């Protein structure tokens, strides 16, 4: 595991509240400011070799997730309390159409991945099949929006799950420095909540596996995963500080 | 075709209860509602309540909840009009009628009535 | 509970001559284009006669002569020409909302 | 003290006669006149028009079952729609089908004839009420029913649709057979074979566009309600009422619940976000649900009843002050109404003549008894 700096990311909107060049304080979960951060590698390139590891995280109430893929490898995050059919999981999966929520009871595989195979007749990546989960149980919510990867741009994704409701706060910023979370303050303006209902426990970030990936040799010579990277930061309830300008745009915050 | 008969009249001792019938024919009894309507001699119209003879489905009205006791025998077409606890005050005329009770056709009118009966009570 | 209103109670019309009823709504009994109002025909000694249904048709059987409009709380009924066998009970009914009730009856005299 | 503003002034200093000067004697406050709700566009519509139009409908003996629960039952669209040629139901009103809450609703549809339409009613009789489709006596639902020659009938003639011609027991109340055992209507067993007593439950329905509107086809949706226990979740949308401006009412904005007045703004809110507070932590401005705009929350105009009076030994005429609150939202009116910094004073005529200050209002302004 390798550990790297929060730098001061992760601010995001308290739930539909505004003002107007007021200093207002909040209590809630958030990521600590320098705090330090896991930069985990899902898969690196060692030929081709394989070096496939999507360890299965805790989400401890809230995760800070942050990618810098250009092509878009990152695509579904994975959340149960314990990832079986036993109790309902969230799945969720982001094409370059309508984004497909889905919470089922699921008997989830050892790898999760969403098969998709290069067509020579229409020329595009189409998803051949799901083969992530064995069965779908207690199928009660399913959810439909627009995709939320689209188009060198680090984007932040902060998760988290209070009052039977999960809510996510998404922000685009393109990044010079891929390698480092630049040392500049964002907002997390939000999206949308889902009211899933299901307690959450452990948190899994799902690849996307090209047909090259999951041809009968192990070596993926069509596509490679090597340069999915994906950082994982974990929240605490502290009081913060924010300053809201006349628009309403977050600026600064202080612990 | 369709004839709805009723008894000419009726004479009830006070504080008795009195079970008049009410006679269709010339069409399916049981695809029409059977309504009533009171009418005091020389006074208005004053609805009762209605029954689906299929399935003996009631609907009484917030007045004579306590006074109408209604039943039908669809085996023979007639439909039984029951009161209890008859006062000088329920000395009236009272009228059976039908209605399809169709949204898209006539709703609530009463196109077939019939010939009615004088109940007196003394 | 609405209640209707019949105007005028007593009327006198010649022969020929048009017949005016006017029926008043406490409430609104349009629904969706829909007027349930219903005007029905008494003689005496027999029972009630259908006119028109829906404040706007006519039912089968009955003459031209009688018509009905209005609309919402005022509702109208004209009847042209008018013979002399029209001497009867003229009510208006609404239906809109339980209980249904009548109106209030006008006297037609030749 | 409730006969003038000088018995007031009276009232609250507990002395028959008082001092030339200024007192505190109330405070005024505008009451709403009437409280008003919005509520935004719904969204959450129930499946009607997938239940009503849908291009495939089964038989009778299969008839299809929809579960409709949480979602709004928008029977708007029924009512403007013309085509439909019988609408009754039983034990709820038509009209009253938006004003009413269900637990539980579900959508029976399926394909008959037309003379068969009136079999569809509780205690009824006939091959499809008692082989097909079979409702109970005490059943609370709407039977709609309309022609269907255009699209179940055909040039070569439509057989898909089929109904129960044979059953050895009539069908119990909301119950859906499609078993297609051979029907042994004699002692010889049937055996799977059908002979001189045995027949196909089952009779494949013939339409054609020439039948006639007696023997055409009818498309027949059936919703049942059902009244239980359970909380509710099937409900009439709620109804926004109009939007004011200018004036004082009561506003529930999907649980704000606040008082006031709404004024147009000038302020622009972030595209996520709806409604803002003040520094104090206080309902600031709402974004309309309906339209895309901000309106400013100023609370409703209250303050302190102020009387001008001079010596009631010397004079008995007052003047009513009203303090920080403009002459609009107003002795009553209509007597030389004045407006200052202060407030809008009544009772008094202003005058530019400038005399030394003798009784304090505010804002520069003093009042005195003078021809
Ligand atoms: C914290 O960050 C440092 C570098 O800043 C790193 O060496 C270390 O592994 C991280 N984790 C812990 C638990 O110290
Ligand atoms: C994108 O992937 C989703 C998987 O959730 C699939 O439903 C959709 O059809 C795909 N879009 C295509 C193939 O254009
Ligand atoms: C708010 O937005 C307006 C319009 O773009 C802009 O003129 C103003 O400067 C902004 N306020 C800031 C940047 O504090
Ligand atoms: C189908 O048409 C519209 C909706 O598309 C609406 O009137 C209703 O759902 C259906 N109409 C009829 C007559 O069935
Ligand atoms: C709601 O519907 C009205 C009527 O078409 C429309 O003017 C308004 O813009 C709609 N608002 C929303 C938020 O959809
Ligand atoms: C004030 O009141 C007293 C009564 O106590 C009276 O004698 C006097 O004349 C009054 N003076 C004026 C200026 O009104
Ligand atoms: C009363 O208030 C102010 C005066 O300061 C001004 O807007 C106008 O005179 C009044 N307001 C109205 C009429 O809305
Ligand atoms: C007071 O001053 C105003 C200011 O325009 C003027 O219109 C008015 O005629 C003046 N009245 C007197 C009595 O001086």
């Amino acid at each position: 595991p390798a550990y790297t700096n929060s730098f001061t990311r992760g601010v995001y909107y308290p739930d539909k509240v505004f003002r107007s060049s007021v200093l207002h304080s909040t209590q809630d979960l958030f990521l600590p400011f320098f705090s330090n951060v896991t930069w985990f590698h899902a898969i690196h390139v060692s030929n081709g070799t394989k070096r496939f590891d999507n360890p299965v995280l805790p989400f401890n109430d809230g995760v800070y997730f942050a990618s810098t893929e250009k092509s878009n490898i990152i695509r579904g995050w994975i959340f149960g309390t314990t990832l079986d059919s036993k109790t309902q999981s969230l799945l969720i999966v982001n094409n370059a159409t309508n984004v497909v929520i889905k919470v089922c009871e699921f008997q989830f595989c050892n790898d999760p991945f969403l098969g998709v195979y290069y067509h020579k007749n229409n020329k595009s990546w189409m998803e051949s099949e799901f083969r992530v989960y064995s069965s779908a149980n207690n199928c009660t919510f399913e959810y439909v929006s627009q995709p939320f990867l689209m188009d060198k741009n680090l984007r932040e994704f902060v998760f988290k799950n209070i009052d039977g409701y999960f809510k996510i706060y998404s922000k685009h910023t393109p990044i010079n420095l891929v390698r480092d979370l630049p040392q500049g303050f964002s907002a997390l303006e939000p999206l949308v909540d889902l009211p899933i209902g299901i307690n959450i426990t452990r948190f899994q970030t799902l690849l996307a596996l090209h047909r090259s990936y999951l041809t009968p040799g192990d070596s993926s010579s069509g596509w490679t995963a090597g340069a999915a990277a994906y950082y994982v930061g974990y929240l605490q309830p502290r009081t913060f500080l924010l300053k809201y300008n006349e628009n309403g745009t977050i600026t600064d915050a202080v612990d | 075709q369709v004839q709805l008969q009723q008894p000419g009249a009726e004479l009830v001792k006070p504080g008795a209860s009195v079970k008049m019938s009410c006679k269709a024919s010339g069409y399916t009894f049981i695809t029409y509602w059977i309504t009533w309507v009171k009418q005091r001699p020389g006074q208005g119209l004053e609805w009762i309540g209605d029954i689906y003879p299929g399935g003996g489905r009631t609907n009484y009205n917030e007045k004579f909840k306590s006074k109408a006791t209604l039943t039908v025998d669809t085996s023979s077409s007639t439909a039984y009009m029951q009161l209890r606890s008859l006062t000088s005050e329920d000395s009236a005329v009272y009228y059976c009628a039908r209605y399809d009770g169709n949204y898209v056709g006539y709703y609530y009118a009463m196109d077939y009535w019939g010939q009615g009966t004088s109940v007196t009570v003394s | 509970d609405i209640v209707l209103t019949q105007s005028p109670v007593s009327l006198a019309v010649s022969l020929g001559q048009r017949a005016t009823i006017s029926c008043r709504a406490s409430e609104s009994v349009d629904f969706y284009g829909n007027s349930f109002i219903y005007w029905y025909q008494q003689k005496p000694g027999q029972a009630p006669k259908l006119l028109i249904y829906r404040a706007s048709n006519l039912e089968s059987g009955i003459p031209a002569r009688f018509s009905g409009s209005g609309s919402r709380t005022d509702f109208t009924l004209t009847i042209h020409p008018v013979e002399a066998d029209d001497v009867a009970t003229y009510y208006c009914q609404q239906s809109i909302e339980d209980p249904r009730t009548f109106g209030g009856g006008t006297k037609l005299e030749i | 003290c409730a006969l003038d503003p000088l018995s007031e002034t009276k009232c609250t200093l507990k002395s028959f006669t008082v001092e030339k000067g200024i007192y505190q004697t109330s405070n005024f406050r505008v009451q709403p006149t009437e409280s008003i709700v919005r509520f935004p566009n719904i969204t959450n519509l129930c499946p009607f028009g997938e239940v009503f139009n849908a291009t495939r409908f089964a038989s009778v003996y299969a008839w299809n079952r929809k579960r409709i629960s949480n979602c709004v039952a928008d029977y708007s669209v029924l009512y403007n729609s013309a085509s439909f040629s019988t609408f009754k139901c039983y034990g709820v009103s038509p009209t009253k089908l938006n004003d009413l809450c269900f637990t539980n609703v579900y959508a029976d549809s399926f394909v008959i004839r037309g003379d068969e339409v009136r079999q569809i009613a509780p205690g009824q009789t006939g091959k499809i009420a008692d082989y097909n489709y079979k409702l109970p006596d005490d059943f609370t639902g709407c039977v709609i029913a309309w022609n269907s020659n255009n699209l179940d009938s055909k040039v070569g003639g439509n057989y898909n649709y089929l109904y129960r011609l044979f059953r050895k027991s009539n069908l119990k109340p909301f119950e859906r057979d499609i078993s297609t055992e051979i029907y042994q209507a004699g002692s010889t067993p049937c055996n799977g074979v059908e002979g001189f007593n045995c027949y196909f439950p089952l009779q494949s329905y013939g339409f054609q566009p020439t039948n006639g509107v007696g023997y055409q086809p009818y498309r027949v949706v059936v919703l049942s309600f059902e009244l239980l226990h359970a909380p509710a979740t099937v409900c009439g949308p709620k109804k926004s009422t109009n939007l004011v401006k200018n004036k004082c009412v009561n506003f529930n904005f999907n649980g704000l619940t606040g008082t006031g007045v709404l004024t147009e703004s000038n302020k622009k809110f972030l595209p996520f976000q709806q409604f803002g507070r003040d520094i104090a932590d206080t309902t600031d401005a709402v974004r309309d649900p309906q339209t895309l705009e901000i309106l400013d929350i100023t609370p409703c105009s209250f303050g302190g009843v102020s009387v001008i009076t001079p010596g009631t030994n010397t004079s008995n005429q007052v003047a009513v002050l009203y303090q920080d609150v403009n002459c609009t939202e107003v002795y009553s009116t209509g007597s030389n109404v004045f407006q200052t910094r202060a407030g809008c004073l009544i009772g008094a005529e202003h005058v530019n003549n400038s005399y030394e200050c003798d009784i304090p209002i505010g804002a520069g302004i003093c009042a005195s008894y003078q021809t």
